[PDB]
């Protein structure tokens, strides 16, 4: 029978866990089946029952908006093969922490997206000294039978050649889960202000990633 | 703050509403409105509500500005119901948001601030570098201080 | 209302300065929040009101905050802005560098 692997390592990333095992005896015959689970549960016969078949293979990647940062999640793993399954291993994994990270996949997820390349990414307007607004609120089926949606305010304008684009948006795309909805507000100064009492130092001012 | 939304006009407008029922069924709405309620006295709002329909379970989305009268006076109320709300400088073309809210969690890049009232501090990692926890403890790997330490207790090997 | 103005709104707007065209997004209400509507979930994660914030979990990459407190009367620890520091309990894994100390056993 296939002894249970020496050890394994997972290494993080941003809402996702990657986990690969590794024997202390080598033996390229033999494929590994990985479970994920949330919340640690006391007995491991019931494991196969109460635990998400993440699948089998010789190393996994989950990535999922599930998976979040600073948060603890269990990967039990077994080895099998032409002979039968092994016992089960737990494993303890969390994602990355760097909120610099985290940001560059959220720049990377809002690119790859229909708002990114609307309020951004488009160079309408060429001459000098022109201003333009566009407000549209456009619902569309894409090529997947499916339906997106969006609304958006976009103010671009031009100044000796060069193009600055401010926008407001919100929309619901279509992803392989289902459909998820996005707010993206692109300003060089966000401001929010509690006019009580007139009232007008702001609480709260992003500019310049500060 | 969860249940002065629900106790609102757009909680039960933005959401609490199941508009379209079929699947592959979006309605995109925008709506602005101003009436007299019970009260003898007006309420405004104005949203932007879009909502899908998939596999008979419903996705709303909504951006919604209202002001509603209270006992005392008018309160008014911007509201974000949406999955990922992020906030982008495009100064030079960057794309690198500065804000991205997503599932009850907030990430930020560096903030400046008044005061901070938080229980649990972290420095980020499989054994945190230094951590701070709601029942006073403070971990660290060096502790360089110019003044005095008044401690009840110390354990030092050397 | 009895002779006192209320007045709230959103604006998007793109003016001129010498240096150029500046964006600028502005929200005036008495309470900002945001919520994810994820498995008909009602809870906000950000709300804004009264010069006052309120977040839950947050990540983050530099602070600069002159006071932090853990919170309650008698908090249980907390930084203040003359570099004291008060807690009830310090394990630190190296060396502790102080001036002066002061220790009952």
């Amino acid at each position: 029978a296939p002894a249970a692997p020496s050890r394994i390592e997972l290494t993080p990333g941003y809402f996702q866990i990657t986990a690969t095992p590794h024997l202390a005896v080598y033996d390229p015959t033999v494929q590994f089946e990985f479970w994920f689970s949330e919340k640690q549960i006391a007995d491991i016969r019931q494991v196969e029952t109460s635990t998400r078949y993440l699948g089998t293979a010789l190393y996994w990647i989950a990535a999922s908006i599930n998976i979040k940062p600073g948060h603890d999640y269990y990967f039990y793993i077994r080895s099998v093969n032409t002979v039968g399954k092994s016992a089960f291993v737990e494993a303890v994994g969390r994602a990355s922490d760097d909120a610099e990270g985290y940001l560059d996949f959220f720049k990377g997820k809002i690119t790859e997206s229909h708002l990114g390349k609307e309020l951004l990414e488009k160079v309408e307007l060429t001459e000098d000294n022109a201003s333009r607004l566009e407000e549209f609120s456009k619902e569309w089926k894409d090529a997947s039978d499916k339906w997106n949606a969006m609304w958006a305010v976009k103010i671009e304008q031009t100044k000796d050649g060069k193009h600055y684009v401010a926008g407001i948006g919100l929309s619901m795309e279509d992803t392989e889960e289902g459909k998820l909805s996005q707010f993206l507000v692109a300003a060089n100064r966000i401001a929010f202000i509690d006019p009580a009492n007139g009232n007008e130092t702001p609480m709260f001012v992003a500019q310049g990633n500060q | 703050f969860k249940g002065k939304i629900t106790e609102s006009h757009l909680g039960k407008e933005l959401l609490e509403k199941v508009e379209l029922t079929e699947d592959n069924a979006s309605r995109l709405e925008e709506f602005s409105k101003e009436w007299k309620d019970a009260s003898d006295k007006w309420n405004a709002m104005w949203a932007v509500k879009i909502e899908q329909t998939k596999d008979g379970k419903h996705y709303v989305a909504g951006i919604g500005l209202s002001m509603e009268d209270t006992e005392e006076g008018k309160l008014s109320q911007f509201l974000v119901a949406a999955n990922r709300i992020a906030f982008i400088d495009p100064a030079n073309g960057n794309e690198t948001p500065m804000f991205v809210a997503q599932g009850n969690q907030i990430f930020m890049n560096d903030v400046f601030l008044k005061r901070l009232t938080a229980p649990t501090i972290t420095s980020g990692g499989n054994p945190p570098a230094f951590s701070l926890t709601p029942d006073g403890k403070l971990t660290a790997k060096n502790a360089d201080i110019s003044g005095s330490v008044n401690a009840n207790s110390g354990t030092l090997s050397n």
